[PDB]
């Protein structure tokens, strides 16, 4: 009290008034935008959802007593909103509960008193006019409940709120659809409650509800109209079945799905990392990089995300598997710069010939390499060793005998050198012939490039993909 | 009022298919 | 912006290429100069 | 695509004749047409605005045929005034 | 009900009015109630172990018979059965020993990409015990490291049959490769690279090699029959699709008009 | 239910038909407004 | 699961594979595709009578592919199983694509009168008809008058005005909407000469909107026939008013 206490008073009022100030205006322009304009493709209803991603997550973490986010209950159960002068009763009202909330106490939350901050406050003339209002102010006690993290008779009121919220859901996209369309704002809250309900199972289960009720909507979706509702879906039945063993509904799922290449980047970094991952693992490995590639370069713009340490750490995986020779020093950025530990020492083995170090590698870091995911490389980094040596040999050398490189890869027999380099050749390694005569292992022609319409090929890949870059920006740039 | 707004939905639909086409036709000749 | 997971958290102007450390190998060219002479 | 100014005219004058009977796209195709860069298109444009709506209270075509008046080539005046009065 | 559970299964099964009657059986167990709901009540899962018990005979019976369409039907049956929501049914034995069956034989179909997508349901049974499954990724490793001896010296390795119609389909798979890597611009080759190349001291499998292709055995000289084609010359066919190529950009250079 | 049932069995074919008759007019708006500003750039470097 | 299921030939364990079929398609998708190509050859032979089931969950499926001229060619093919659904999700999609393929097709064959028509399913028709009753029993007939004219079908639009709902105003509002808004005239007269059948045999006299349907066509034989049945009832009240309406409408040559 003498040392923390005289911080007691700043904190509520004024975080409390400039808070609801802007979801109000926000929420009164989301209603003008809904009531006139419903063209509301660069409104606030964007920066408003990157608002509630950010900011309500890192300045609030409980529900914040001098009533700031348990006030707003009491606040809001006396709702009606339907006729003119009832809702300037109730624009009375706004000032009446801010102003005595903001003077005294009014209603004080005890982390059990959730039932009564949550029916009532759906209950006592509430209408179906302002259903964002209603979705966002059942959405805003959904943070601190989770964050609070205290399990006492918590996970049914988790439990309560979200069937209340998915039955909402229900009655906005059947009943009175017209010129409303929050699937801007539902898809998210769709999202960061299947999180919550996913983690919460986590602690104790395993979740196939979820994904029974997932599948249901989007059955009921995919018919009306694809943006972001069908993108935002498909994830969440995606990383389920990426989390658990299988990958069959995974890999039918990413067969046949077209997609409305509108996705606000947000999503295209999300999905190019999970199809990436799946083509990994189905053996087709050129396109499975560049479309982890096409997901790293995508957006760069975040500060220790995790994802961006995640998508770049299977992107040097996999580089290795191709013998592509993931950069050797340049992966070492302020970001990471501790996820690499694994992968340096990794790749420093795979890069020479040396397999008692690599066994030293692979043991010692082994709980690392399951932990992180990636125990997919225990079959498949012994085929790499011994076909690096023999790419190493084929690049440097041009014409060297069987004898000669059985005694280089340290392997003592001169009767399967025939048999690697025509496992090389069949596979692609390098493009070469073995003459059985007397162990002749020849190289290619003589190289020429710019005589047999090579340059061609590379420019006309160029041409047609930058005119796309045009034609595309010409169809974004013009407003009114 | 839910058919007689459906055909107007169409001819608001129509015209601005034709009204996209002559600007855009227009646009040639202009540069000419 | 979480995006679902979870972070961990000359030599230093930011240099390097590709090899300069994996060589190590007696690397100080006053031995294997005279070495390569000796068994001449 | 032609260009004799007469058939000009006489394709944008025809909008009044065909389309009298919705009021709701005189407007709509005659205020970029009212703003080409010979004179004709632009006078024609202009007794198409008011053939077409007769005698209805518009606000935008009067508000089209303000501009309309003011314009130094003479007999695009002309027709500006004549459309003014119909309306 | 309760009908031929443990017939003869332990010494031989030489009759096939067993298979009628198993397939009456199998009849009778559908008919009694559907495995599609499957949450809780032990009661159906007494008829849960009894019929997973009379595919995995099953599946024994299929891979002694001979039948290739079966044994992935069988397997199908009882692999939708692993697939429980609510997994429950505890341990049977013959589950390690059946992955190991279907694995080896989805790398007998030759299936590379199938056999990795498969190696995700074991946690950690796969390095430090199941020999039945450790001898496939085992042998997988040895195709990918390039050692045919290691193969066929492993060949005679087994931990409970013989895993003979397993082994004859990957006897198939690679000599045909290997007939597929010699059948090249080579022209003659002595009996000797048969010998490296290709394997035994004059059996009947170089006849088979003889009878339905050539590498005829002469005077002590196979004949490989080998040529090459021409064409640098062609200029035509990129003149054609190259003036498509030039004309769809000049297309696009304009037309958004 | 003479209007509840029914929601889904007749209204419905309207209303889930009504609003790809809006939202290309709302699509096609900003495709619109685009070759019209496209225009009247042209249409100001000619007169000039 | 179910595929092995459908490998063998036997009527008692295809009646089990359908009845998984049907109940976990929402979630079993296009891995049953190997399986669909094995319900299409095998329904070429019906052999059984389950083959209701079979043409149902092929519609399932290809819903969730997306193809939709051949999920309709087996609701269609369904039969009764298909007509007695009308509470789904699933099945407003597919009577919605019906329509649209309905009335694309009469719109089609309203360009050829002269015979070459194409031919039409009973079944098609069964659900047309049937939703027609589920427009007159809900007793919002607007619905009802909406289709009829998309369907261009005469006796059904006689069937909603004869019927005594709103027997003035709702035929106001249909020919407000025919009067209004129309681009095919080759049925305009068809609507214009059902609509004085409907104010001839209803109650009363009321010869001012045929008078008015009249000039619209072009009958000078049948509009002076009853001019001269308003002198010979001794009406010379509203005759005197209509012959004033027929010379400010209509100019010369009528």
């Amino acid at each position: 009290p003498p040392g923390g206490g005289e911080q007691e008073p700043p904190p509520p009022p004024a975080p409390q008034d400039v808070e609801m100030k802007e979801e109000a205006a926000t929420g009164g322009g989301s209603t003008g935008e809904a009531d006139g304009k419903t063209a509301a493709a660069a409104a606030e209803h964007s920066q408003r959802e990157l608002d509630t991603v950010t900011l309500e997550d890192i300045k609030e973490h409980v529900k914040q007593l001098e009533k700031a986010v348990s006030g707003k209950e009491p606040r809001f159960v006396l709702r009606a909103l339907r006729m003119l002068p009832s809702t300037s009763r109730r624009l009375n009202h706004y000032v009446l509960y801010k102003a005595v909330q903001g003077f005294f106490t009014s209603n004080n939350a005890t982390r059990d008193f959730l039932l009564p901050f949550l029916e009532e406050p759906m209950d006592t003339e509430a209408d179906l006019q302002f259903r964002p209002r209603t979705g966002k102010a059942a959405s805003t006690p959904l943070l601190p409940e989770v964050e609070a993290y205290l399990q006492l008779l918590v996970v049914i009121f988790m439990m309560n709120s979200k069937r209340y919220k998915e039955a909402q859901k229900i009655s906005d996209d059947l009943m009175q659809k017209i010129s409303t369309q929050n699937r801007r704002a539902l898809d998210l809250v769709a999202a960061k409650c299947y999180y919550y309900h996913a983690r919460v199972y986590e602690f104790l289960d395993k979740l196939d509800v979820v994904r029974s009720f997932l599948h249901a909507r989007l059955r009921t979706a995919t018919l009306r109209h694809d943006a972001d509702g069908q993108a935002t879906l498909l994830n969440l039945l995606l990383r389920n079945y990426l989390h658990y063993s299988l990958y069959d509904q995974a890999e039918k799922l990413v067969s046949k799905s077209v997609f409305p290449e509108q996705a606000n980047n947000n999503e295209w970094a999300r999905y190019l990392y999970y199809t990436g991952r799946i083509k990994a693992i189905q053996l087709e490995y050129s396109e499975a990089r560049r479309t982890m590639t096409n997901a790293l370069r995508k957006a760069p713009q975040h500060t220790a995300v995790g994802f961006k340490q995640t998508v770049h750490k299977l992107l040097i995986v996999v580089e290795l598997l191709l013998g592509e020779i993931p950069d050797r020093l340049q992966f070492r950025q302020p970001s990471l710069k501790r996820s690499l530990m694994p992968y340096f020492l990794l790749t420093q083995a795979v890069r020479t010939g040396n397999l008692a170090k690599f066994n030293q590698v692979l043991d010692q870091f082994g709980e690392k390499f399951q932990a992180d995911g990636t125990y997919t490389l225990i079959i498949r980094l012994r085929h790499n060793v011994i076909k690096t040596g023999v790419r190493m040999i084929s690049l440097s050398y041009s014409r060297i005998s069987l004898a000669d490189i059985a005694q280089k890869l340290q392997l003592d027999s001169p009767e399967d050198a025939e048999f690697i380099v025509a496992k090389a050749i069949r596979d692609g390694v390098i493009e070469a012939s073995i003459n059985h005569e007397k162990g002749y292992v020849q190289s290619k022609e003589m190289i020429d490039i710019y005589s047999t319409r090579e340059p061609q090929l590379a420019f006309h890949q160029r041409i047609s993909f930058c005119l796309d870059i045009h034609n595309m920006s010409v169809k974004a740039m013009r407003f009114p | 009022d839910l058919y007689s707004r459906y055909k107007k939905l169409q001819q608001e639909l129509e015209f601005l298919e034709v009204q996209e086409e002559y600007i855009k036709d227009e646009q040639k000749n202009l540069k000419k | 912006m979480s995006e679902k997971k979870q972070p961990v958290d000359e030599d230093n102007w930011d240099d390097d290429n590709v090899e300069d450390d994996f060589s190590n190998q007696l690397r100080a060219e006053l031995e294997k100069h005279g070495y390569k002479m000796e068994t001449s | 695509s032609d260009v004799n100014d007469d058939v000009r005219r006489a394709a944008v004058e025809s909008l009044g004749f065909i389309l009298f009977r919705t009021p709701e796209q005189c407007p709509s195709v005659v205020s970029l047409l009212s703003e080409s860069y010979n004179p004709h298109v632009r006078y024609g444009a202009a007794m198409a605005l008011g053939i077409c709506c007769a005698g209805t209270g518009n606000k935008e075509a009067i508000n089209l045929l303000e501009p309309m008046t003011n314009d130094p080539v003479n007999y695009v005046r002309q027709g500006a005034l004549i459309a003014s009065a119909l309306i | 009900m309760y009908e031929q559970l443990k017939g003869e299964w332990n010494r031989k099964s030489p009759n096939l009015s067993k298979c009628g009657e198993e397939l009456g059986r199998l009849k009778l167990v559908l008919l009694e109630l559907n495995f599609l709901p499957t949450t809780g009540t032990k009661l159906t899962k007494q008829q849960l172990i009894l019929a997973r018990d009379i595919l995995e005979i099953g599946a024994q019976w299929s891979i002694l018979r001979k039948d290739i369409p079966s044994f992935e039907r069988y397997m199908a049956q009882l692999k939708c059965y692993y697939f429980d929501y609510k997994e429950q049914l505890p341990e049977s034995a013959y589950m390690h020993q059946l992955l190991g069956l279907n694995l080896l034989f989805l790398l007998s179909q030759n299936r590379v990409a199938e056999f990795h997508t498969e190696l995700e349901r074991l946690p950690a049974k796969d390095i430090q015990t199941n020999v039945y499954i450790k001898h496939p990724v085992s042998l997988e490793q040895y195709l990918m490291e390039g050692s045919y001896n290691k193969v066929f010296l492993a060949k005679g390795n087994i931990p409970a049959e013989s895993y003979t119609f397993f082994i004859d389909i990957l006897l198939d798979t690679i000599r045909d490769e290997i007939a597929g890597c010699i059948e090249k611009a080579y022209e003659k080759i002595l009996f000797t690279e048969a010998t490296r190349i290709l394997f035994f001291n004059t059996p009947k499998k170089m006849t088979d090699y003889a009878k339905k292709r050539g590498w005829v055995l002469g005077p002590n000289n196979y004949y490989s029959f080998a040529s090459q084609q021409q064409k640098p010359e062609d200029t035509t066919i990129p003149s054609t699709e190259l003036a498509k190529q030039v004309i769809e950009y000049a297309r696009q250079l304009e037309m958004i008009v | 239910l003479e209007e509840g049932k029914a929601g889904s069995g007749l209204r419905q074919y309207y209303l889930s038909k009504i609003e790809e008759l809006q939202l290309i007019v709302n699509d096609k708006s900003q495709n619109l407004r685009r070759l019209q500003a496209q225009r009247n750039e042209l249409n100001a470097k000619v007169r000039l | 699961g179910i595929i092995s299921l459908l490998d063998e030939d036997e009527p008692q364990l295809k009646e089990f594979a359908l009845h998984k079929l049907n109940a976990v398609v929402n979630d079993f998708w296009a891995e049953i595709s190997e399986s669909v190509d094995k319900i299409e050859v095998l329904y070429e032979d019906e052999g059984f009578r389950s083959r209701q089931f079979a043409a149902l969950v092929a519609s399932k499926v290809f819903y969730h592919l997306g193809a939709f001229e051949e999920s309709l060619n087996y609701a269609l093919g369904a039969g009764d199983l298909f007509n007695v659904n009308d509470n789904s999700e699933y099945v407003e999609t597919i009577i919605a694509k019906c329509i649209d393929h309905y009335t694309k097709q009469c719109v089609e064959n309203a360009d050829l009168p002269e015979g070459e028509k194409k031919p039409i399913d009973q079944r098609l028709e069964g659900i047309v008809n049937k939703m027609f009753q589920r427009c007159l029993d809900d007793h919002k007939y607007k619905q009802a008058i909406g289709i009829a004219l998309e369907t261009r079908r005469l006796d059904v639009f006689e069937k909603t005005i004869l019927e005594s709902n709103d027997v003035p105003g709702m035929l106001a509002y249909s020919l407000k909407l025919c009067m209004s808004l129309m681009q095919n005239k080759q049925f305009r007269n068809k609507v214009l000469r059902v609509l004085v059948k409907i104010y001839m045999n209803l109650e009363k006299p009321d010869f001012i909107n045929v008078c008015q349907c009249l000039i619209f066509l072009d009958d000078p034989q049948a509009v002076s026939d009853i001019l001269e049945k308003l002198v010979k009832e001794d009406n010379l009240l509203m005759a005197y008013q209509i012959c004033f309406d027929l010379y400010e409408s209509a100019s010369q040559q009528f």
